[PDB]
């Protein structure tokens, strides 16, 4: 009957302590994935409104369940390997658990379920061991972990600073110690909301965040697991504050990938991306050293990059901008696209850089012309004298 | 099985 | 004035076998001294056994090692690679390097031909560019050697009963003579003939197929069966595709594959393979494992990606 | 006869063009060479102080530069003028840059007087354990034990106080710092002060929340232990390192694990049966693999190192026990290790107990799945005889060593075959012969070259045990009826072998039984033969006389200089410009 908040209240202790050790196949009496789907059909469909007595017995269950210590890894090394290739490992006993996380989610997302029940039995060291957590059984369980992280983030003001602290630690640790983690991606998703809706000015914190540890992160090796999540973040930012653009383009071309064609495409991809928000007025601090580079990728033997980096021709709003300002951008690229096109072993980009300077005609007939006019008489000179 | 071009 | 020289080779070979590239100079003298070689062979080389052919070993330099505790070292005994030298290993350079620099040496002890990678667009999707990047700062050692490979004959009969090639057969080649008539010396192609016998497969679909690659066909026995009777060979010997267990048998034991690069990229775990034809061309196949790899030093945090 | 590249190295210091920028960098100590070494410090340095380059690569040079600047800048009078660029490069970002700058503060700290050390490297190292960045409080952790020795009563406290509080930083990052640091530090800081002061820091350290942090710990505790007399040990160190060994994170138990032996000498040979011998107990039994494979690896040593008065006992009351266990563990990297060390209590035991006990563990061993335990534990029976007898050898274990001669796996032949020479003449040639002889032959002949070489290598120590008449009455044969085979690779082994066994056979067995066969191999089809025939003329050259080398040698090898093939044709000339035959 009315006796609830003490048979729950050890229907939960029952799956509390079990803690059933699936590396053996044995002991084959569920009784706990009862327990478990039995605890949480009882507050999803409609099944309550009154079950939030003093009881928080539902994250020490939660605890003794969720945190243990992550195992050693079932992947190579590095260095000579790519997690984008590792062979995907699933924590056994992954039932009782997938339980666990989907009952404690519904948990504290239900109404009448206030924050001040948690608030003190929901401290720092849990959101702490939480963040361990984060590292290794295929979304699955990392999945989870976002989710429950980012409404934990989203409920206690007096949390959200830690979080964020934390995760710093857990990233910076990632870029200058080991650089191996395995859910940036997660923690960058969580971040892309977080940062999306700050104070309309910028808390001073914030900045840092971007610039000390957001794009210091494109630098690791392994990002082509996690660049989109991470460009997500670089650009958000930006649309909050553009403010933050020189330094963060500044940034990138910092760190622009030498012996790492991928990443160098990547960064050529997020750089477009940065451009189709970038302000105007900003286009231009940046605008010179941006293109300088650019002409030196649409140089790059290597096709894709060369290609990549050719293709921000077709975009209307970098045209746009690089017209606005062609004076002083065309001489930058110019020597590099009418550089003997007929050079190449890849036969489709003369094509291609073809395309970009004809796109710098329709653009200003004169200054082409007056280029090319320089071009061709600096090439003269630097070929009759060099020739003795 | 890492990318048809040949695991 | 041939000692002279003979002696700069033997060294570079020794130092390759301590697993030490050569400098970016070098590497351009090796290939230039290189292509006078390759050019007089032809595009359907003629190779007299005994010998022992062999597979992918795609940069696993270490495996290639073992490659060779197993059938015996050049020039004691006669080798025959089936291209794909580099990508996906972590040690491209140095085997392309090795197996160029006996080439050079050991002229008729060894015999290299292109593989499906050797080739500038492939190099540069997967890996031996960067690579060669990050071991020599530039770019000059690539283009050194992507230019070496176009000069590499595309297919080799040997004792004129086997016929050992990369990828496969090609519906615009029927006969030994159409191989000979093509110029190879040039990029792959993304289509045609010496694009085909470097990508196709072996089908079990009979008849000639679209490849689920993206270039070169997929032949079938009926298509194997033919060929060989219209040549008068008794076996199709190529590799280009991973065989669990090393090689494999197919179209009525009419084409067989070699796979020698165990454990492929590291991930795949597959066996390896060589086969041995001896003084009377007699099959016989020696499997083995990637041998074991060893290193205590402290495993150091490599210097970053955008050094230079 | 120019002063002008030079000139232009100390211009493009600031071209703007890193590549270019960098080779001045990388080139600086020539730059203040012929700079001067008051013009260096009164110009150079302070340039590259007030110079921020960027590029982490250019900076990661300036400062492996500066570290060796101390005599270019004027000597240890004005060594302490190095400082202001380093202590900026201290703080970069990119750890390999302020690393870099790390060592080198370290570096030329020496090269400082006491005096300047209180009056500016010191201060350096308070700045940079103060600093805003975790990268800087980094950096400083590193410092301390260089400039603490040297310097007044008074700084020493206030140095201590510093390190103390970046033990207890707000940042896992740095406490990770401060904790490798702390072993260092101990060993400078007066015997009173560590149980004082690192003490406290090295438990506070060894359960601080992150297990990264606490592993450390770990590792410090030797050399804590190490600096405390034995008494002390029960009361200061002990509790911590007994933690240690229960830590939940199996990462911090590894450590315990894998620095054992490590604990074992620095604790004492007491607490070392009291305290460690349970502990190493439960590390076996550990449920991470990890762990156990850990621990097993110091079997060997762990028992090596017992009291001598114990030893014995404990090893067949305790260690024996979980050993066997160990034996049968799921994991192969256990078995596997155990497998490489556990060879070694058997001279421990003694004869009997071996017997008894781990020769039945051996047994289990060698016949493992597993290659890597099988390999491992055939690499350790060149000794067993010393311990069992020569007959148990051969009554309980001989067996074994014969089938695995042939089991699957090469590697494993391999290591058969490179323990023949011994077993073989321990057992006497009259048993070789009976029952041993023809597996040497067989191998001769295996597929993988690897094994017929370790084959061919065989016969030499076989001979030189057994004797050279041996060798011409029981080898020599065998290694010709070789030279018929179709296969010209197994063909090629027996020139192989005449290449070895000449060493040692005498004049007389080689110019009678084998260099005769060498001849009527240069007639073999294939070049490979024929130029290996050559080659093995060149070997087995200056063994036979004179009369029949100008008169036998020379006649057929000079045959060979005009052959068909390029090879054969070079191995010849060759073999002939050795010999003095032209
Ligand atoms: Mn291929
Ligand atoms: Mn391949």
């Amino acid at each position: 009957q009315e006796k609830l908040f003490i048979q729950k209240l050890r229907q939960c202790c029952v799956l509390f302590d079990f803690v059933s050790d699936p590396l053996s196949d044995l002991k084959w009496k569920e009784v706990k994935r009862a327990a478990l789907s039995e605890m949480v059909e009882y507050i999803t469909h409609n099944r309550n409104v009154i079950t939030e007595p003093i009881y928080p017995e539902v994250v020490h269950m939660f605890a003794v369940n969720m945190f243990r210590t992550l195992p050693p890894s079932s992947n190579p090394t590095g260095a000579e390997f790519d997690p984008e290739e590792d062979e995907p490992t699933l924590e056994a006993a992954w039932p009782h658990l997938q339980l666990v996380y989907e009952f404690f989610l519904r948990f504290l997302e239900s109404p009448d379920f206030q924050p001040n029940i948690a608030k003190k039995y929901i401290d720092q060291k849990f959101v702490l061991q939480l963040l361990e957590l984060f590292d290794s059984e295929d979304p699955r369980e990392r999945d989870f972990l976002k989710t429950t992280l980012h409404r934990i983030y989203g409920k206690f003001l007096g949390l959200r600073a830690y979080i964020r602290k934390q995760i710093n630690n857990i990233f910076y640790r990632f870029i200058y110690e080991t650089e191996h983690h395995n859910g940036i991606a997660e923690l960058l998703e969580i971040l892309g909301s977080i940062i999306n809706g700050f104070a309309l000015p910028l808390k001073e914190e914030h900045k840092i965040f971007l610039l000390k540890v957001l794009l210091p992160l494109h630098k690791v090796k392994s990002l082509s697991v996690y660049h989109p999540q991470l460009a997500y973040c670089v650009v958000q930012f930006l649309e909050k504050d553009s403010t933050l653009t020189e330094p963060v383009v500044m940034a990138l071309l910092k760190y622009w990938p030498k012996t790492h064609s991928p990443k160098e495409v990547m960064f050529l991809n997020e750089l477009e991306e940065i451009l189709d928000v970038i302000e105007p007025s900003e286009f231009v601090k940046i605008m010179e050293p941006l293109f300088r580079q650019l002409a030196k990728c649409v140089s790059s033997p290597h096709f894709q990059v060369a290609e990549r980096a050719l293709y921000y021709w077709n975009n209307e709003y970098i045209m746009s901008l690089i017209s606005d300002n062609a004076a002083k951008i065309l001489p930058i690229m110019f020597p590099s696209l009418y550089r003997n096109s007929k050079t190449h072993w890849n036969k489709t980009i003369h094509g291609l850089i073809y395309n970009a300077l004809k796109l710098f005609m329709e653009m200003n007939q004169k200054l082409f012309d007056d280029c090319t006019q320089q071009f061709k008489a600096e090439k003269l000179k630097e070929k009759l004298k060099m020739k003795e | 099985x890492l990318x048809r071009x040949x695991x | 004035d041939e000692k002279v020289f003979t002696k700069e080779l033997d060294q570079w070979i020794e130092q390759l076998n301590e697993c030490k590239q050569l400098s970016e100079s070098q590497v351009k003298s090796l290939c230039e001294k290189a292509k006078e070689i390759l050019t007089k062979e032809s595009n359907v080389q003629e190779v007299r056994c005994p010998v022992t052919v062999c597979g992918d070993v795609h940069g696993q330099f270490h495996d290639l090692m073992e490659l060779f505790r197993i059938g015996g070292k050049s020039p004691d005994t006669n080798y025959l690679f089936m291209g794909d030298y580099v990508d996906r290993g972590y040690y491209s350079v140095e085997t392309v390097t090795l197996l160029v620099a006996l080439k050079v040496r050991y002229r008729e002890r060894i015999t290299i031909l292109r593989g499906n990678h050797e080739s500038r667009q492939i190099t540069q999707v997967y890996g031996f560019y960067d690579e060669c990047l990050r071991k020599y700062g530039n770019a000059n050692v690539w283009k050194y050697f992507t230019d070496l490979f176009d000069y590499l004959p595309l297919t080799a009969l040997v004792d004129g009963q086997i016929f050992c090639l990369h990828g496969g057969l090609s519906p615009s080649i029927d006969t030994l003579d159409h191989i000979r008539a093509l110029d190879r010396l040039q990029e792959v192609p993304h289509e045609g003939p010496m694009c085909d016998l470097l990508w196709s497969d072996p089908d079990d679909r009979g008849g000639w197929g679209i490849s689920p690659r993206g270039a070169g066909y997929t032949f079938g026995q009926d298509i194997s069966e033919t060929f060989n009777h219209a040549n008068g060979l008794t076996l199709v010997s190529r590799a280009h595709q991973l065989v669990m267990e090393g090689y494999n048998w197919c179209h009525d034991r009419n084409v067989v594959t070699i796979f020698s690069a165990p454990n492929y990229c590291y991930r795949c775990g597959n066996q390896a393979a060589i086969m041995e034809l001896d003084d009377t061309l007699k099959y016989s196949f020696l499997q083995f494992d990637p041998a074991p790899r060893r290193g205590e030093p402290h495993v150091t945090r490599r210097t970053p990606d955008y050094f230079l | 006869d120019s002063l002008y590249p030079i000139a232009v190295l100390i211009d493009e210091l600031r071209n703007e063009d890193v590549q270019l920028r960098l080779n001045s960098i990388k080139k600086l100590s020539t730059i203040a060479l012929a700079l001067g070494v008051e013009r260096t410090r009164s110009e150079l340095l302070p340039f590259l102080t007030d110079t921020i380059y960027d590029e982490d690569e250019v900076l990661l040079a300036l400062a492996e530069q500066l570290g060796t600047f101390t005599t270019l800048v004027g000597g240890p009078e004005y060594v302490h003028c190095l400082l202001p660029p380093l202590e900026s490069l201290a703080t970069v970002e990119e750890t390999v840059v302020r690393d870099k700058a790390v060592e080198s503060l370290r570096a030329i700290s020496h090269e400082h007087s006491p005096s300047d050390l209180e009056a500016h490297f010191v201060p350096l190292v308070k700045r940079l354990a103060g600093g805003d960045w975790f990268t800087s409080r980094t950096s400083a952790c590193g410092l301390f034990s260089v400039c603490y020795p040297r310097v007044s009563s008074a700084v020493k406290a206030e140095l201590r106080q510093y390190f103390r509080n970046l033990c207890s930083d707000d940042t896992p990052m740095v406490r990770r710092a401060a904790a490798s640091k702390l072993g260092e530090f101990a060993k400078v800081l007066e015997l009173d002060n560590v149980k004082s002061e690192i003490i406290p820091m090295f438990s506070n350290l060894a359960s601080d929340e992150q297990d990264s942090v606490r592993l450390l710990a770990v590792e410090a505790c030797v050399n804590i232990a190490q600096l405390l007399p034995q008494e002390d040990l029960e009361a200061l160190v002990m509790p911590t390192l007994r933690q240690a060994a229960e830590d939940k994170s199996w990462r911090v138990r590894y450590m315990v694990a894998d620095k054992f032996t490590e604990l074992q000498k620095a604790v004492g040979p007491e607490i070392t049966k009291t305290d460690l011998v349970p502990a190493f107990q439960n590390l076996m039994k550990d449920c991470e693999a990890e762990v156990r494979a850990a621990a097993s690896h110091k079997v060997k040593e762990f028992c090596e190192n017992l009291s001598a008065d114990c030893r014995e006992n404990v090893i067949m009351s305790q260690i024996l026990p979980c050993i066997k266990e160990l034996v049968s563990d799921a994991n192969q990297h256990v078995k596997s290790a155990l497998a490489s060390v556990i060879m070694g209590l058997s001279p421990i035991l003694g004869k009997d107990n071996t017997i008894e006990h781990l020769l039945p563990l051996f047994l289990a061993q060698l016949k493992d799945e597993c290659p890597e335990v099988r390999l491992n534990i055939i690499s350790n029976l060149d000794c067993v005889n010393e311990v069992i007898g020569i007959r148990q050898l051969s009554q309980s274990l001989l067996p074994a060593i014969v089938e695995l001669a042939e089991d699957a796996k090469w590697r494993v032949r391999l290591a058969i075959i490179e323990y023949m020479p011994l077993l073989a003449g321990q057992l006497g040639v009259e048993f070789f012969d009976e029952k041993l002889n023809s597996l040497c032959m067989a191998w001769l002949v295996d597929h993988v070259y690897a094994i017929r070489e370790a084959a061919t290598s065989n016969l030499k120590k076989l001979v030189e045990k057994f004797g050279k008449e041996w060798a011409h009455a029981t080898i020599i044969p065998k290694v010709l009826a070789m030279s018929g085979d179709p296969n010209y690779l197994h063909r090629m082994t027996t020139l192989f072998c005449i290449n070895v066994l000449s060493e040692v056979c005498g004049q007389d067995i080689t110019t009678k039984h084998m260099l005769p066969t060498v001849l009527r191999m240069a007639g073999d089809p294939v070049a490979n033969v024929r130029f290996n025939v050559a080659k093995s003329l060149q070997k087995i050259g200056p063994i036979l006389d004179n009369s029949t080398l100008q008169s036998e040698v020379k006649p057929i090898l000079e045959k060979l200089t005009q052959d068909q093939d390029v090879d054969v044709k070079y191995f010849a000339q060759e073999a002939l410009t050795v010999l003095s035959l032209a």
